[PDB]
């Protein structure tokens, strides 16, 4: 995202300055057209340009890095590093898991993280899914509204869990197997 | 030839024979807490790198003896090592007995010392006896004695005359070391805590 803004024009280099790139991840994180939609949208920008606040007050119409590189995450190949894309990686997690569990891998696909956070995400692993997947098994979604912390929501809430006390690892057995307890 | 002197109660096993081992050994087992439960023997204390809330296995708690298990026990370890030479024949033991012992359990243990242990020779000579013997060699222009014996699990007031003991007047008391340091353990927790028990 650093040299995308450097190719607008800003071109920052380092951290102390990029952290208001890191930043610009609050508003510019949307994609709805994977294949064309930086495109379809330098083509008609208008109403998409969130013109993110930059300190010295440069409201430039920002509006490219808004659909490029949150698609970064579905094709690798768009920053020059190689993988599946993130949706079809997923799918491969899932073909590589058993064929009677696929169907309940299919139907809770959980979404959780920080780079989560875009809007666009829920809606693209959807399409892809669906696409990658066969018609008779459906992707029902489930995109927390506050995923921003729902791994620490989780582990607050197996940790104060009520009947979970037996299985907290003491000082009691530390101190005969130590490390060498399960891991 | 050497003999093995052994003196035997609820705090300590004496083992010695006829020039070395002069020491404290103890006669119960230990278990630590911490020690994955293992059960220690008379010596093998030292082993334990932290004797905080030991447990306690007694051949004796008090004057007369219970579990033989433990006993036995201490007694092969012991003689497995340089304490013994576990060499059975080729020496006699002397073991020393009670004031008022159970007859049944000390001849029975005659008959353990006989059997399993094959000592050549073994006796049943007294305790109080043996520290009679002691104080007429000291002094054999003495004639009587009395043992005053406030053993650490004892307290004899045996009298001897004539090479031979009477049993009219001969007391025994159970104001042990081993009562006095339950004391002062109830005392200290009470006057510390609400409980404690090492
Ligand atoms: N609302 C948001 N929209 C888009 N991106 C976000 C949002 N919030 C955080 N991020 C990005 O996600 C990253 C933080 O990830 P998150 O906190 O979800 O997991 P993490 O704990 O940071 O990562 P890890 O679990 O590996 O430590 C940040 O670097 C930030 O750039």
């Amino acid at each position: 995202l650093m040299k995308i803004l450097t190719e607008r024009g800003y071109s920052f280099t380092t951290t102390a300055e990029r952290e208001i790139v890191r930043d610009i991840k609050e508003k510019l994180c949307y994609v709805a057209l994977d294949f064309e939609q930086e495109m379809a949208t330098a083509a008609s920008s208008s109403s998409l340009e969130k013109s993110y606040e930059l300190p010295d007050g440069q409201v430039i119409t920002i509006g490219n890095e808004r659909f490029r590189c949150p698609e970064a995450l579905f094709q690798p190949s768009f920053l020059g590093m190689e993988s599946c894309g993130i949706h079809e990686t997923t799918f491969n997690s899932i073909m590589k898991c058993d064929v009677d569990i696929r169907k309940d891998l299919y139907a809770n696909t959980v979404l959780s993280g920080g780079t989560t956070m875009y809007p666009g995400i829920a809606d693209r692993m959807q399409k892809e899914i669906t696409a990658l997947a066969p018609s008779t098994m459906k992707i029902k979604i489930i995109a927390p509204p506050e995923r921003k912390y729902s791994v620490w929501i989780g582990g607050s809430i197996l940790a104060s869990l009520s009947t979970f006390q037996q299985m907290w690892i003491s000082k009691q057995e530390y101190d005969e197997s130590g490390p060498s307890i399960v891991h | 030839m050497t003999t093995l002197v052994l003196d035997n109660g609820a705090y300590n096993a004496k083992i010695g024979y006829s020039h070395e081992n002069v020491s404290v050994i103890p006669n119960c087992q230990f278990r630590s807490k911490t020690a994955r439960l293992k059960t220690f023997t008379a010596n093998q204390i030292d082993e334990i790198k932290d004797p905080s809330g030991l447990f306690y296995i007694l051949p004796f708690q008090k004057g007369y003896l219970v579990n033989w298990d433990v006993q036995r026990q201490v007694w092969d370890y012991l003689f497995g090592k340089e304490m013994y030479q576990v060499d059975f024949l080729d020496t006699n033991i002397i073991i020393t007995e009670p004031y008022f012992n159970f007859t049944s359990i000390q001849e029975s243990m005659n008959e353990i010392l006989f059997e399993e242990y094959q000592f050549q020779a073994v006796l049943r000579v007294n305790a109080g006896a043996l520290s009679a013997h002691r104080y007429f060699r000291d002094n054999p222009s003495e004639l009587c004695c009395i043992i005053v014996d406030s053993g650490y699990s004892f307290t004899h007031i045996v009298p001897y005359c004539r090479s031979k003991k009477k049993k009219e007047a001969i007391i025994r008391i159970n104001v042990g070391g081993k009562l006095l340091t339950n004391h002062l353990k109830e005392i200290i927790s009470y006057r510390q805590l609400h409980v404690m028990d090492e």
